[PDB]
């Protein structure tokens, strides 16, 4: 988890967004406490190195930072959410909320797919992308 | 991580810079009165009080960076 | 008069209350609307059970302008009684209201 | 002791605090949403004191 940093006000949410211009920015946002904000912290933290080349990662706190509960509508323990060039980015896992994620996703592997497919469909300007793997019965 | 690091806002929202889409009071008190009226830590704790005596020479000349696979 | 002052402070005008306590909203809730909205069930449950007092009390209303009956009115807060269920709604919001829905299942054979 | 009203004094109260919202039943307001605890309480003591088929 420390090797994650995180994010302590909204406006360093929003600069980091948009600096990082070649890079998706994956935010997860949920809090210290939950038991699975705690798990997700782990499966991107071993995933962080190997993508370092197109993507980035952060954490925010819902508690910490609550400027962007009502806008994007967080509920939960946590939300995934990818962005490329300020353009909030989507994708359809068979669950039937297109916009962030929130499942928890089970190994590093299909973690990486996701993070490359959004990636890889993104860089073309398409606004959805595919899952190969559709978790609605997960969740 | 450069923005990491510095700290100050303007006083500025955030959703509206990045250009952001969606997708009387004592008597409540009295009335109130009127009514009123972890393991992890545990575990080690103990071994972390058991640290205390190391020296501080000994704390500096600790091998640093050993792989074994 | 109460619950109406409670909606008043989120604002929502579009949502009215009619006088037999029926919740009605003239257009669609945006998102964030939606999500301020959410409550519990005793909103829904409060309402229902003010809706209950409002049909004893207006039997007894028209008891004395003569509309209710020394037979009919004693029928009439029997039905009343008998379907609840099916007068309010309230297990929708709580399932385990069923356990009040068999009671006054069970009575309605017996009676 | 808190001798009562004799009938009229809380008709015309409630007649004249009427409106729902009041700039001035502003004490009400915080006071008023403390003493919500007990709504339940006035409704069980009504419905046990119904009339009975045979009273008037």
């Amino acid at each position: 988890s420390y090797m994650l940093p995180h994010l302590h006000n909204g406006w360093q949410v929003d600069q980091a967004i948009l600096s990082e211009e070649d890079r998706v920015v994956v935010i997860r946002f949920g809090h210290d406490w939950d038991p699975t904000c705690m798990k997700m912290d782990e499966v991107l933290y071993s995933i962080a190195e190997k993508v370092k080349n197109f993507a980035v990662i952060y954490l925010v706190d819902i508690t910490e930072v609550p400027d962007f509960n009502k806008m994007y509508e967080l509920y939960d323990p946590c939300t995934v959410m990818f962005f490329f060039r300020n353009k909030h980015i989507m994708i359809d896992l068979g669950t039937g909320n297109n916009n962030k994620i929130n499942w928890a996703m089970e190994d590093k592997q299909e973690m990486v797919d996701i993070i490359e497919t959004v990636y890889r469909g993104a860089r073309k300007g398409r606004g959805l992308v595919v899952s190969p793997k559709d978790y609605s019965t997960k969740y | 991580k450069p923005f990491l690091g510095m700290p100050a806002p303007l006083g500025y929202v955030p959703g509206l810079g990045r250009g952001a889409t969606g997708f009387l009071d004592k008597r409540m008190d009295e009335r109130r009165k009127e009514r009123r009226e972890p393991k992890i830590q545990q575990q080690f704790s103990d071994l972390k009080r058991k640290l205390a005596e190391v020296t501080e020479e000994e704390w500096l000349s600790i091998p640093e960076v050993g792989d074994a696979r | 008069n109460m619950l109406n002052l409670l909606i008043h402070r989120k604002n929502l005008n579009y949502l009215h209350l009619d006088y037999n306590f029926n919740l009605k909203p003239v257009k669609t809730l945006t998102t964030k609307e939606r999500k301020k909205s959410r409550f519990g069930n005793a909103f829904h449950l409060c309402r229902e059970v003010l809706r209950l007092t409002k049909l004893v009390v207006d039997s007894h209303v028209q008891y004395r302008l003569g509309n209710v009956d020394a037979f009919q009115l004693a029928d009439g807060l029997q039905y009343i009684f008998a379907h609840v269920g099916q007068l309010t709604g309230m297990y929708r919001y709580k399932y385990k209201l069923m356990r009040q829905i068999r009671m006054c299942k069970d009575l309605k054979h017996l009676i | 002791q808190k001798e009562d009203m004799p009938p009229e004094h809380v008709r015309k109260i409630i007649r004249d605090h009427g409106d729902m919202t009041n700039r001035k039943f502003r004490h009400d307001k915080r006071v008023y949403l403390g003493a919500l605890k007990y709504m339940p309480h006035a409704v069980l003591k009504l419905l046990e004191n119904m009339p009975m088929p045979w009273e008037q």
